[PDB]
RNA sequence: GCUAAACCUAGCCCCAAACCCACUCCACCUUACUACCAGACAACCUUAGCCAAACCAUUUACCCAAAUAAAGUAUAGGCGAUAGAAAUUGAAACCUGGCGCAAUAGAUAUAGUACCGCAAGGGAAAGAUGAAAAAUUAUAACCAAGCAUAAUAUAGCAAGGACUAACCCCUAUACCUUCUGCAUAAUGAAUUAACUAGAAAUAACUUUGCAAGGAGAGCCAAAGCUAAGACCCCCGAAACCAGACGA
RNA sequence: CCGAGCCUGGUGAUAGCUGGUUGUCCAAGAUAGAAUCUUAGUUCAACUUUAAAUUUGCCCACAGAACCCUCUAAAUCCCCUU
RNA sequence: CUGAACUCCUCACACCCAAUUGGACCAAUCUAUCACCCUAUAGAAGAACUAAUGUUAGUAUAAGUAACAUGAAAACAUUCUC
RNA sequence: CUCUUACUUUUAACCAGUGAAAUUGACCUGCCCGUGAAGAGGCGGGCAUAACACAGCAAGACGAGAAGACCCUAUGGAGCUUU
């Protein structure tokens, strides 16, 4: 009994369908396409890490820009918002800067206020009571 | 198959070859463990336990003389004349519980096996069969079909 | 170094003789 | 290229032809027939393969032994050469020793 | 081999409605197995694309290439065929809608080299395809002007969204 | 499979016509090195690992296993209401339509295996009817086998056949291990 | 020529998809396509919308004057 | 080793093994010590006694010797008055 | 990959769920062979599951068609005009139940 | 839109059976195919070597008249590699079939022709409508590479993430083989189609049967025995020897 | 292509040497040595894998392991508990 | 403050080591029986190719590149030049 | 040769006809320094940079061609010599 592959055409089309938008002969020549298609799929897999990384870099750049408009550096805003128990993440903070500029100025003002309270406390010797915005809500 | 060498290509040395070191199976001195093995007489053991068990199940009849034919026809012993078997040796295993009275013809019998049969009123005889005779007595029907 | 020569091999004629 | 552009002619199989209908009959010729005939005697084919099985080297040796004297000169030469090649392969070449 | 170009002159369209615009006549003609290169023939076919039938014939009559005479011969029989069999009123009212060359069936021959070596020589053949459409030749495209560039640039600026956010 | 003999065969590189000479020198030509034009790499060359027939597939299940299989097939037919016992296979007529109509009326399925005790003593009427049919097949008791029983949806046995099959199949359960082939004379066999 | 039917059948299916894509068929009413029961479709329409429609009124709402005038013309053409 | 003989297509026994080793039915192989007949004048009595011993082979050697012999040599034999009859069967062997 | 395929923005059909939720699945067409082995799981789904599934979804018209077929299929049609064909070849009854429920929940 | 693509027959393979063997007239061992002249010459005679023994030097299976079994036993042997009986035992046997190939397959075969060689010798390729061609203005189209329709716009393994947006932004040192380690300026590869490479004993394991027995004479057996399943590739030297052909 | 012609056959010469070795998916997985005309390879150990059996394995408290001689070394071995 | 495939978070989980080894599936083909717009359960086997300076065929690249060819006029008769 | 120059023919380039070969993983085929299987068009840091022909040139593509002939290895060959 002599067996021969009868559906090789379909096996080839499984790869070439992913190579139609490629440049040059590697969009139609299996030998060439198969290598480039594999590389494309590997890139797609690893890009999921970069997508997350690049998104956060973008948010920090955008938050940095918005903070500077109010005379605040990025680390001062983020650090002091945490000390106020405001857990807004960078994605939302970047969205607020673009579409809710009045709320963002309020957040910038709050961070600036908390930052100044920190300085007053550090300069004092413990005589002063805790700042109004420095008080932490305790949970149990 | 691995990578290169003789083994990937299927050219590794014969079994027993050790790479050039004088092989284990050659460096041992010759000794006559098996010298003359094919000319040694062999006897299939038949214990008194087996003999009694065959009698109790009706596979061997003690009312008639028992010999190699009756034992073979009862599937008590399997004799191989072509493997230098010369018959059955009666072995003493089971003597304490042997109760049957039998007239039995064997090729070899131990002293204690003879005592067991004789204590119970039976007769035991030691009989010699040559290789050809053993083949015929063990399987009579195939012989009769030869016309000799 | 021993003289090394490789002679040319002609292909079968018919392969260049087919007509319409 | 490489794939036919039309469907092949439909496959018509008569499952109840006499050959298929009676397949297997007398396979228990011995068990049900007092063992006068062995089922292997129902096998039809080359005289050196009836009721016997072996690897290609064994088949070659068996055929040369049973019908080698009746083989054609060219066929017998090929058979002798095949036996030599297979002898070398199985006895000297392989992964296991 | 494929011969679809000759079957395009056999398509009968259904009668037009009273208010529909008059459909231009389309005439497909070709010459098969020309002893000439398709690569060289491409240049002549390229030259006359979009030209009127008369302008194409004039350009080809004074070309020095061998293909020019062959194409001119094909164009003239296509023009005659358009009026005779395709109900084209004015023979001059035709323009080259399509003109291209194709590869023909070629022959292989041996070319001898020195030292007993050889090469395989191909005796090249080609096809020429032409489509004639009734009507004046379509006008050429005006060069994109500065106003168009500025309009396109500003359009791209106006389609620009805030990316990766709400 | 036990009686299968495959007749497929191909030629090795040693058996393909020609191929003696080395097609071109080992070195200097710039081409791949080759020893013979009939190598399996070449068009028209030998087959590397093709069929080497004729090839036999003979083997034998233990006699007891083949006997047990017959028992299982009969039980399955009875348990699934596909077994019908007849007193005899005598039909009123030799017309095949009668037998076909009888099976339809009795809801006997598309195909029926008819088993008689002996070939010689089969009634002439049933012989005439079955000879003209394709799904109604008449066999002697010695011809009964698992494949036929599974291929046919209904099994019909005569009462003498039933007694015949019980004797043969139950003999396998109570017998000694053989001393020589059962074809040779024994004390109590045959019967 | 290679043995087998499956690969050829699969290729026929693809040749028919490409043929259809090259010449997309003219669209037709869903009612004209298979698996259509008008009464069942009318009832599901109301249920999807969570509305207790009266099936007599709902059916009339879909009937248009153009469909009635044309339905009558077909009747006259067939002499019914 | 000859895996398939040219005349019979059957595996052959290496007769060098038969000449040197005794196989017990339990699977053990018994050999003599190399050099037990060599230069006894320079060997001590303790060493000479060790050389006279009949000793067993290890698992790896036993597996090799099994492969180098056919099944005939592994059958149970009943030689009359066999010196090694007792050693054929193991006793009180846990795993 | 993303560059090798089309994309769209997250959206709904006629602002679904804003004023009221409307199930988008509108029709289901089963094709189950009477005798095919591949359709065994589809036949068992039609005997006990399809009737109870229709009671829960009165806005979906289910068309069961028994005919000779080597590959049983379910065809889902939605109010927006989308048509989806999903094979149920050799699928178990539980597998088919899961698939059919997924089609009901999609837009 | 071209070039092309697609096909099912020609025949062939392995068995069975059967013993086998031709012829018109004329010409043909001289320079064969040459009507017609003085001769006388006559056939027989151990294969070798590759290869294995990891060199090699004795040695290294080759149908020789019944399947099986005895038995890989007796025996032979640098007692190494390996070689290897017999006595004895004793079965079946109905040609006209195929889980064989289907134009790169299957015979080399359309043919030992064309072609190549002084000679011995080597040795191809390919065909495809239909009931009718005394229907040839006929049988659709759709599919490899290659091109055409339709050249090109900063930047870089040619893609991925994306994006309103092709590109511009960001990330990213082809593949196989071979190596301590290869983007490597180490190997192979123009590309398409087709073809092209893992063969089995010894035991062991797994799943049935029966069980001190198993097995359809042989064999094994101190739970064994029978059956089955499942593991061992492809291409390549320079050589060696025998017999022919060549000044 | 004469350090000894050519063709055919033995012949599928042999090659510890180079090259090649075809569907998907998961899992465990790195390395003391000895001998060898042997070091471009093999066989045995060692390591690694699968199945099976039943019982300790690893980590380690005291106590304990040499004189001769210079660095009176970092440590090791043994080892209950855990 | 930034900063990983570390860790947490929502959901899921057999799903990142060469040689080698164990396991779960599987394209097409043939056969048995089903099935009947292309399948099922089994049995088989010439059973799967991005690589061997692989074999054969087609077509590219180099490239319309290297290279190749016909002394002159005329009435095609003839004459002239060499 | 100092030290080359001029002219003729061929080749050459352009037009027309005919039409090969080795070579080719894919190429969207820059320069500098640095790095790295240790000498980079492809990596890092810089610099440069609309697109596309034709004619030259031979510094690089460890350029093409020939599975290095030198050297070593193989229990691979062969010729020749010999106490
Ligand atoms: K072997
Ligand atoms: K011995
Ligand atoms: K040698
Ligand atoms: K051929
Ligand atoms: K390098
Ligand atoms: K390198
Ligand atoms: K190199
Ligand atoms: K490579
Ligand atoms: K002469
Ligand atoms: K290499
Ligand atoms: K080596
Ligand atoms: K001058
Ligand atoms: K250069
Ligand atoms: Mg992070
Ligand atoms: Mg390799
Ligand atoms: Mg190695
Ligand atoms: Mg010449
Ligand atoms: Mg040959
Ligand atoms: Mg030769
Ligand atoms: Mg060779
Ligand atoms: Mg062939
Ligand atoms: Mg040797
Ligand atoms: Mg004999
Ligand atoms: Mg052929
Ligand atoms: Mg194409
Ligand atoms: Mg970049
Ligand atoms: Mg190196
Ligand atoms: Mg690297
Ligand atoms: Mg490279
Ligand atoms: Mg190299
Ligand atoms: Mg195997
Ligand atoms: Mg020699
Ligand atoms: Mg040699
Ligand atoms: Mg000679
Ligand atoms: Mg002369
Ligand atoms: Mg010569
Ligand atoms: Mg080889
Ligand atoms: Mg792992
Ligand atoms: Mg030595
Ligand atoms: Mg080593
Ligand atoms: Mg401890
Ligand atoms: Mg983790
Ligand atoms: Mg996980
Ligand atoms: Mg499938
Ligand atoms: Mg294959
Ligand atoms: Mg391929
Ligand atoms: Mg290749
Ligand atoms: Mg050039
Ligand atoms: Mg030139
Ligand atoms: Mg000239
Ligand atoms: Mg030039
Ligand atoms: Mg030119
Ligand atoms: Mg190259
Ligand atoms: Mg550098
Ligand atoms: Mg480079
Ligand atoms: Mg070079
Ligand atoms: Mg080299
Ligand atoms: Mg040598």
């Amino acid at each position: 009994l002599r067996n021969r592959v009868t559906d090789r055409y379909f096996r080839i089309q499984e790869v070439l369908k992913h190579a139609r938008h490629f440049r040059g002969r590697k969009n139609r020549c299996y030998r060439l396409a198969v290598r480039t298609v594999i590389r494309a799929f590997v890139k797609c897999t690893k890009a999921r890490y970069l997508k997350k990384k690049n998104m956060r870099t973008l948010w920090i750049n955008r938050i940095t820009a918005a903070s500077q408009e109010h005379g605040l550096k990025y680390p001062a805003l983020i650090g002091n918002l945490v000390k106020c128990q405001v857990e807004l993440n960078r994605k939302v903070l970047a969205d607020l800067a673009i579409y809710e500029p009045k709320t963002f100025k309020s957040l910038a003002a709050l961070a600036s206020r908390r930052r100044h309270e920190g300085f007053a406390a550090a300069l004092g010797d413990g005589k002063e009571p805790e700042g109004i915005f420095s008080r932490v809500v305790q949970y149990h | 198959r691995g990578h290169k060498g003789e083994r990937q290509r299927g050219t590794r040395p014969r079994l027993g070859f050790e790479g050039g070191q004088t092989p284990f199976y050659i460096r041992i001195p010759k000794y006559g463990f098996n010298e003359g093995h094919s000319f040694r007489r062999q006897y299939k053991p038949l214990s008194l336990n087996r003999l009694q068990y065959l009698i109790d199940l009706g596979r061997v009849d003690p009312s008639q003389p028992i010999d190699l034919t009756q034992l073979v026809n009862g599937r008590g012993v399997t004799i191989q004349p072509l493997k230098r078997d010369y018959g059955v040796q009666l072995v003493e295993e089971g003597a304490d519980t042997f109760t049957a009275k039998v007239n039995i013809e064997v090729q070899l019998a131990s002293e204690l096996a003879i005592a067991a049969i004789e204590k119970n009123g039976g007769v035991v005889t030691t009989a010699f069969y040559d290789p050809r005779s053993l083949d015929i007595v063990c399987k009579p029907v195939p012989f009769f079909l030869r016309g000799q | 170094t021993k003289k090394r020569f490789t002679p040319p091999i002609y292909q079968p004629k018919f392969k260049t003789e087919k007509e319409f | 290229i490489g794939i036919r552009l039309t469907l092949p002619p439909p496959k018509v199989v008569d499952r109840w032809n006499e050959k298929r209908a009676m397949f297997g009959v007398y396979d228990n010729i011995g068990i049900l027939g007092n063992f006068e005939k062995h089922p292997k005697e129902l096998i039809r084919g080359p005289i050196w393969l009836r009721g016997w099985k072996g690897n290609e080297l064994q088949r070659c040796i068996r055929k040369r032994k049973m019908v080698g004297s009746r083989m054609f000169a060219d066929d017998l030469h090929n058979l002798n050469k095949r036996i030599r090649y297979l002898y070398k392969h199985f006895n000297r070449h392989g992964k296991f020793r | 081999i494929s011969r679809k170009w000759e079957k395009k002159n056999k398509i009968v369209y259904p009668p037009q409605l009273p208010g529909e615009p008059r459909r231009p006549a389309e005439i497909y003609h070709c010459r098969r197995q020309i002893k000439y290169s398709k690569d060289k023939m491409w240049y002549l076919a390229k030259l006359i694309r979009g030209m009127s039938i008369d302008q194409a014939l004039a350009q080809l009559e004074f070309n020095d290439k061998k293909g020019a005479k062959i194409i001119k011969e094909v164009l003239l029989e296509a023009q005659d065929m358009a009026v005779r069999d395709h109900n084209v009123e004015f023979r001059s009212n035709l323009y080259i809608a399509e003109s291209t060359s194709g590869r023909g069936q070629c022959l292989k021959r041996i070319r001898y080299h020195g030292r007993g070596r050889f090469g395989i020589m191909e005796k090249v053949y080609c096809h020429y395809f032409v489509k004639l459409v009734e009507g004046p030749p379509p006008p050429p495209e005006p060069p994109k002007t500065a106003v168009a560039h500025a309009k396109e640039y500003i359009q791209q600026l106006r389609s620009r969204t805030i990316v990766h956010t709400l | 499979n036990f009686k299968r003999i495959s007749y497929a065969k191909t030629k090795t590189r040693a058996e393909v016509r020609g191929g003696g000479r080395k097609p071109w020198p080992q070195k200097g030509t710039g081409r791949a090195r080759h020893g013979s034009i009939r190598s399996p790499l070449w068009r028209g060359g030998g087959v590397a690992h093709g069929p080497r027939g004729p090839t036999s597939y003979y083997y034998m299940l233990p006699m007891k296993v083949r006997a047990l299989g017959l028992k299982v097939a009969l039980t399955v037919k009875l348990a699934q209401d596909d077994l019908h016992i007849m007193d005899s296979l005598e039909l009123p007529t030799g017309d095949p339509q009668y037998l076909t109509e009888l099976a339809h009326y009795r809801r006997w399925g598309d195909s029926v295996l008819l088993v008689d005790l002996t070939h010689e003593e089969m009634p002439q009427s049933i012989v005439e009817a079955t000879s003209r049919l394709k799904t109604f097949n008449l066999i002697p008791a010695v011809g009964l086998n698992v494949h036929s029983m599974l291929k046919h949806q209904t099994l019909v046995l005569t009462l003498p056949t039933v007694a015949f099959l019980e004797d043969k199949l139950l003999w396998q359960d109570s017998r000694y291990r053989p001393l020589y082939p059962f074809s040779l004379p024994y004390s109590d066999f045959p019967r | 020529v290679k043995k087998g039917f499956r690969a050829a059948f699969r290729f026929q299916k693809e040749l028919e998809r490409q043929r259809l894509l090259r010449c997309p068929p003219p669209p037709v009413r869903r009612s004209e396509k298979p698996n259509w029961d008008y009464h069942a479709e009318i009832q599901a329409f109301g249920h999807r919308l969570q509305e207790n429609f009266s099936l007599d009124l709902l059916k009339t709402a879909f009937v248009n004057s153009c469909y009635i005038k044309s339905e009558e013309a077909k009747r006259q053409q067939l002499g019914i | 080793l000859t895996y398939f003989s040219a005349r019979k297509g059957k595996r052959k026994t290496v007769k060098a093994v038969i000449d040197r080793f005794l196989r017990l039915h339990c699977g053990l192989w018994v050999r003599r010590k190399a050099g037990y007949k060599k230069k006894l004048w320079k060997k001590t009595p303790a060493r000479k006694k060790r050389l006279r011993e009949f000793v067993f082979c290890n698992k790896t050697q036993s597996k090799l010797l099994d492969k180098m012999t056919t099944s005939f040599w592994k059958r149970r034999n009943w030689y009359v008055d066999d010196p090694y009859q007792k050693y054929h069967d193991r006793t009180n062997l846990k795993v | 990959t993303a560059r090798g395929t089309p994309s769209r923005f997250l959206a709904s059909v006629l602002h679904n769920g804003l004023g009221r939720y409307v199930q988008q699945l509108q029709r289901l067409s089963f094709s189950v062979s009477r005798d095919g082995a591949s359709s065994r799981g589809a036949r068992e789904f039609v005997e006990r599951e399809v009737i109870d599934f229709a009671r829960r979804n009165p806005g979906v018209v289910i068309y069961v068609n028994s005919r000779p077929c080597c590959v049983p299929r379910v065809v889902a049609e939605y109010l927006n005009g989308a048509v989806r064909e999903e094979s149920i070849h050799c699928k178990s009854v539980e597998e088919i139940s899961t698939l059919v429920q997924k089609l009901a929940d999609q837009s």
